[PDB]
């Protein structure tokens, strides 16, 4: 039975017109009864404007409230603040799919407030080490740059590294509109009870880009499978911190209670890190390396580990955090910690973007740390791993031969390098180059990779076993 | 393009049919359980609990 | 007793808490969260609560346990899985039936319900007993036949009552001693402060080799049971074979595996692989879990648990050392423990010494690694145990220059340099001979001269021939293949044969899953003799090419020497190796004509 009858209990939420002073985005209350660490408030401006905020510090009769969207016009004689029961909790339900939410969880579409099934704590819980299992399937993103190579396992935490001006948002939108299980393609359209869902979180997202996300997912079938979140740049930044927490709470609920396969996409983790910096400096806290808080490792670990397959429950969480390199450097704290926590990464290259190729995934520096589990016979197709390895090797050979083009001349190269230049041109122009609205299924991507790898004779395909060559080369 | 525009009315009709189908069940459930929900809420609000949060 | 005064993150101040010690653990709040005292100001004590404190209320009673961070030592901690602070994760899941760990859970570290068969020792009523004296043994499992229970090292007195033979639970008292009039009750288990090293009568010099079975490190870079070892914990380097060989084929009578701060996926892989891993003695009939206890911590756990993981592991290892059982402790990642220390210091606001690390990191590592070593156990009878530490290091950037790895390399006597490139080329166990080293070679000279006298000279001869071939590889790439002399090509081919058939070990194959020390020494003899015979014959004979092409059968024989089944018996294998060497000598004599 559902032991939710405790929700009918009513608790006295108090109102305090006892603001002693205002200091930045913080307001301080002297007389608040029986302090406990974190709560949620709804304070009203003297002109009646209702504003929301959080609780930061607790000591003997000590309470400090960090008001959302600043503390402009807050006085000490008229403002009143209402203390809700406990910390932030998202109204979560199965029919949350197809809804668009603000960073605070309030829907921004024309639909009503979500009809809650339960209010879930936002922080989460520590998964027992005795109850974890390995990611052992494949999530097809429809992007051949990510399917044939850099395959994403069903539970893998793999980021997408990009820079400020590059179209990482477009790649995220394409992945969200095209993501799905390979099994319906593999099971001959027999498998449908393995429902697939997507949780898309936008953090610090620009107003035009947020509008693009909303309009694009609305105008496609992605929304029906997607629970969507936005957080504008001019929106409160602690809402930007809340947004990934809300997204991962929704994804965890769906996957580990409704037994769905959920793909979680987090956009612009750099904006989230900036919000972390701002909130950490809001309290009198010493800054860390490059100004970021010293515990950013732990916070990113908490966000990222809310992923993967678990013992018992049939669902899964696949996470694709997307972040912008502040100075195109790996050594920056955000990409460094993201690589240290996640599995592999996907690189969106600046030069590859300037050369007019989309989607500009740079294959060489990008790896998927759990690609082996996504590859198999029943899993995807048999030749997948060998084709990926051969493509990577041929692309690297083409790349360094193209580098040598300007040192030894074209005529000084071997037939290896001639075929490699031809392969690189056709590769970066037809295989990596994929239409923004073009959905290559994994088998279509493998077929294209074969038709492009058929340039070389079977002798020159070293990275692929002859057992596969005798099966797939001749078609 | 005209054939695509031909289904605009059909798609709207299907959406309205689905909305009405869901709304029928929603209204039926609300009518059936509104009295019970109101009674439970009134009982919860009118009956307070006295306790000391020291323990 | 106490009462919560102020909370801020993981630190809690408790008022009217007079009479609490320095590092005395306490039960914080109604949830009874465990927390460690770190500062005292009169009655106000600063508590570092382990779990989340978002629910604590100012005024919640806090009860002081009276003891520091102590691990429960006794029967029932074998085959069990623990966290850093020894919480029985298996029992945690069974009692709660919950996916996550419940906050404030207090399941006993040792199963209080299991009835243990107890046979009393030689000590009788009225006798004088001191710390470490075996006053009985408990049949724990089929592999740990006799779990010698000990009087706690700090306790002593005159025995006034002993429970007779029978079955008892860990809550049952089985020993009464009298000291200065007051009585004391002793059950099958006793708690020991985790950070103080468990005392021994005398710490000897570790001289018996820690035979793992991996030929490359058993021969080239040996380790002594009671020594300290450092290995890279980097991704895909193949440390799994090292961990499984130490926990599967080593001389150790018990295995301690600690996961400091390893990622969740990797810890899951370890926790699934270890139960399905079987022993070697008596012909692979028992699981190594009966011999192994684990300390498991995922990426996100209480930071204090991650910091205390290695201390709990080494305390369990010392507890089993005091029973006379040679144990070996494997650390999943010392770098993760260093990160836990760094985050603890950052929370406490301590001064960063080197790259954000605390100033005591080197001292902490030195003390922890000095906790290991062969030692005469405290108390009677006179038994000798040993603790050996194989700690893995994994720098974040891989530069191998952060202070933790430098301190570990300075302290640890043997370093097994697993390499990315060798694992990429499917060469296993992927130990980079050029960078690896062992300072226990000189110590093991006594054991070698007692058992295999020819071993050290064979070992360093192989060392120098591989070094010579490594440098002549660069020479070849510089000048050309034809510029080599005949002896140079002999060295090159001998080194390649070594790399293919001695250093490389399949591990999964039955013939080389466990290479014993005598088989290792016989292969040493075979390969070194091959090199020496080729060198001498070419020096005083014809060209090398004809001899090598003609003597390829002997090379194939010494290659197949890797395939000799150790299960045939040590005497049979030694005799067959003697036959191989005899045929080798005869056939080289025939060829040199």
């Amino acid at each position: 039975k559902k032991a939710v009858e405790q929700g009918f209990n009513v608790k006295p939420r108090l109102n305090y017109n006892t603001v002693s002073g205002v200091n930045g985005p913080l307001v301080i209350l002297e007389k608040v009864k029986f302090p406990r660490y974190n709560e949620i408030v709804n304070l009203t401006l003297p002109d009646g404007t209702v504003r929301q905020g959080q609780v930061l510090e607790i000591r003997g009769d000590r309470a400090i409230v960090q008001v959302f969207e600043g503390t402009s016009g807050i006085d000490v004689k008229k403002t009143t603040v209402e203390f809700t029961g406990e910390s932030l909790r998202i109204p979560v339900s199965e029919d949350m799919l197809g809804r668009i939410f603000d960073g605070s969880g309030r829907p921004i579409d024309n639909g009503p407030k979500v009809f809650a099934e339960d209010y879930l704590d936002i922080n989460g819980s520590p998964i027992n080490p005795y109850a974890r299992i390995y990611p052992e399937e494949m999530i097809s993103t429809g992007v051949s740059a990510i399917d044939t190579m850099n395959s994403i396992a069903r539970g893998q935490k793999i980021p997408i590294f990009s820079a400020s001006g590059l179209p990482h948002n477009e790649i995220a939108a394409q992945i969200c509109r095209q993501a799905g299980l390979v099994r319906p393609t593999k099971d001959v359209h027999d498998g449908h009870e393995e429902n697939f869902s997507i949780v898309f979180a936008a953090m610090g997202v620009n107003l035009e880009t947020a509008r693009f996300f909303k309009q694009d997912f609305e105008e496609n079938g992605s929304l029906e499978r997607t629970s969507l979140f936005l957080n504008l740049a001019n929106d409160p930044t602690i809402e930007r911190i809340i947004t990934p927490r809300l997204a991962l709470t929704t994804a965890e609920y769906l996957a580990y209670q409704t037994e769905r396969h959920v793909l979680t996409i987090l956009t612009d983790m750099s904006s989230y890190a900036d919000a972390l910096r701002e909130v950490s400096a809001a309290r009198e806290e010493v800054p860390g390396r490059r100004g970021y808080p010293g515990y950013m490792y732990t916070d990113l670990s908490t966000i990222y580990e809310r992923a993967g397959r678990v013992e018992g429950r049939n669902g899964s969480i696949t996470q694709i955090p997307i972040l912008t390199m502040p100075n195109d450097d790996i050594t920056h704290p955000i990409p460094d910690l993201t690589g240290y926590i996640t599995e592999g990464q996907i690189f969106v290259d600046r030069q590859l973007h300037n050369k007019g190729i989309y989607p500009p995934i740079n294959v060489l520096p990008s790896l998927s740390r759990l690609m082996k589990s996504a590859i198999g016979e029943g899993m995807t197709r048999k030749d997948h791993g060998d084709v990926s390895n051969q493509l990577y090797a041929k692309y690297a050979i083409g790349k360094d031969a193209a580098a040598m083009k300007a040192v030894v001349g074209e005529e000084a190269l071997s037939i290896e390098d001639k075929l490699s230049l031809e392969f690189l041109e056709k590769f970066e122009k037809t295989f990596i180059t994929q239409g923004a609205y073009e959905d290559r299924t994994v088998f279509e991507s493998l077929d294209q990779a074969w038709s492009l790898l058929r340039i070389y004779p079977k002798e020159m395909l070293n990275r692929i076993s002859p057992k596969i060559l005798d099966e797939f080369y001749d078609r | 393009e005209q054939k695509n525009a031909g289904g605009v009315g059909e798609l709207e009709k299907k959406a309205e049919a689905g909305v009405q189908g869901e709304l029928a069940e929603i209204k039926k459930i609300a009518e059936k359980k509104k009295d019970d929900v109101v009674k439970i809420l009134i009982e919860t609000v009118i009956k307070p609990s006295a306790e000391v949060h020291i323990n | 007793y106490g009462a919560i005064y102020s909370v801020s993150g993981p630190v809690v101040i408790a008022e009217n808490m007079i009479g609490c010690a320095m590092y005395e653990l306490v039960k914080v709040g109604h949830d009874n969260l465990v927390g460690e005292v770190i500062r005292i100001d009169g009655d106000k004590a600063t508590i570092q609560v382990y779990e989340e404190t978002a629910g604590l209320t100012v005024g919640d009673p806090v009860l002081r346990t009276g003891k520091p961070l102590s691990v429960e030592l006794g029967p029932g901690l074998m085959e069990t899985i623990y966290d850093g602070i020894q919480r029985p994760l298996k029992a945690i899941k069974e009692e709660s039936q919950s996916i996550y760990i419940p906050r404030g859970i207090d399941t006993p570290a040792l199963d209080r319900t299991i009835k243990w068969q107890f046979t009393p020792g030689k000590f009788q009523v009225g006798d004088h007993i001191s710390g470490g004296d075996i006053y009985g043994s408990v049949f724990e499992n089929s592999l740990i036949s006799s779990h010698k229970i000990l009087l706690p090292p700090r306790s002593r007195g005159t025995i006034t009552w002993i429970a007779p033979a029978g079955e008892y639970t860990l809550d049952e008292k089985i020993l009464e001693v009298e000291f200065d009039g007051k009585k004391s009750d002793f059950t099958l288990y006793h708690t020991w402060p985790v950070r103080v090293p468990r005392p021994v009568t005398e710490k000897l010099s570790a001289d018996y080799p820690l035979l793992t079975g991996q030929r490359v490190l058993d021969a080239l870079f040996p380790c002594v049971q009671g020594g300290t070892t450092c290995i890279p914990g980097a991704f895909g380097c193949g440390k799994t074979v090292i961990s499984q060989s130490l926990s599967k084929y080593s001389n150790s009578d018990a295995i301690i595996y600690v996961g400091c701060g390893e990622r969740g996926n990797e810890m899951a892989e370890v926790l699934m692989e270890f139960p399905e891993l079987y022993t070697e003695m008596s012909g692979t009939k028992e699981p190594i879990m009966k011999r192994t206890t684990l300390v498991a911590n995922t990426s996100n756990m209480p930071v204090a648990a991650r910091e205390a993981s290695i201390y709990t592991g080494i305390t369990l290892a010392e507890y089993f050392r005091d029973q006379g059982k040679n144990v070996s402790m494997i650390a999943d990642s010392s770098s993760r423990w260093a990160e836990a220390l760094r985050e603890i210091s950052g929370r406490l606001g301590e001064m960063p010494a080197d790259q954000g690390f605390p100033a005591y990191l080197g001292a902490k590592l030195a003390s922890f690694y000095e906790r290991a070593g062969k030692a005469v156990a405290l108390g009677s009878p006179d038994r000798t145990g040993s603790v050996s530490i194989v700690a893995a290091v994994s720098p974040a950037g891989g530069d191998f220059s952060d202070p933790v790895t430098t301190a570990t390399l300075g302290i640890t006597q043997v370093f097994w340099g697993l390499d990315k490139k060798l694992a990429q080329r499917k060469h296993f166990p992927s130990i980079n001979t050029s960078v690896s080293y062992s300072k226990y070679t000189n110590v093991l000279n006594k054991f070698y001269d007692s058992n295999y006298p020819e071993f050290p000279v064979l070992r360093d001869r192989m060392k120098e021939i591989l070094s010579n071939a490594e440098e002549l590889e660069q020479v070849v790439q510089l000048v050309g293949k034809s510029a080599l002399s005949d002896s140079d090509k002999i060295t090159l081919d001998v080194a390649t044969l070594i790399k293919e058939d001695f250093l490389q070990q399949n591990g999964y194959s039955t013939y080389d899953a466990f290479c014993p020390i005598w088989k290792t020494f016989d292969m040493m003899r075979a390969f070194i003799s091959y090199h020496d015979e080729a060198q001498k014959a070419v020096a005083n004979g014809a060209n090398w090419s004809k001899l090598a092409d003609s003597t390829g059968d002997v090379k194939h024989a010494v290659s197949s020497s890797k395939f000799f089944e150790p299960s045939r018996g040590e005497k049979e294998v030694h005799g067959e190796f003697e036959k191989l060497l005899s045929t080798m000598q005869e056939r080289f004599a025939e060829s040199t004509d």
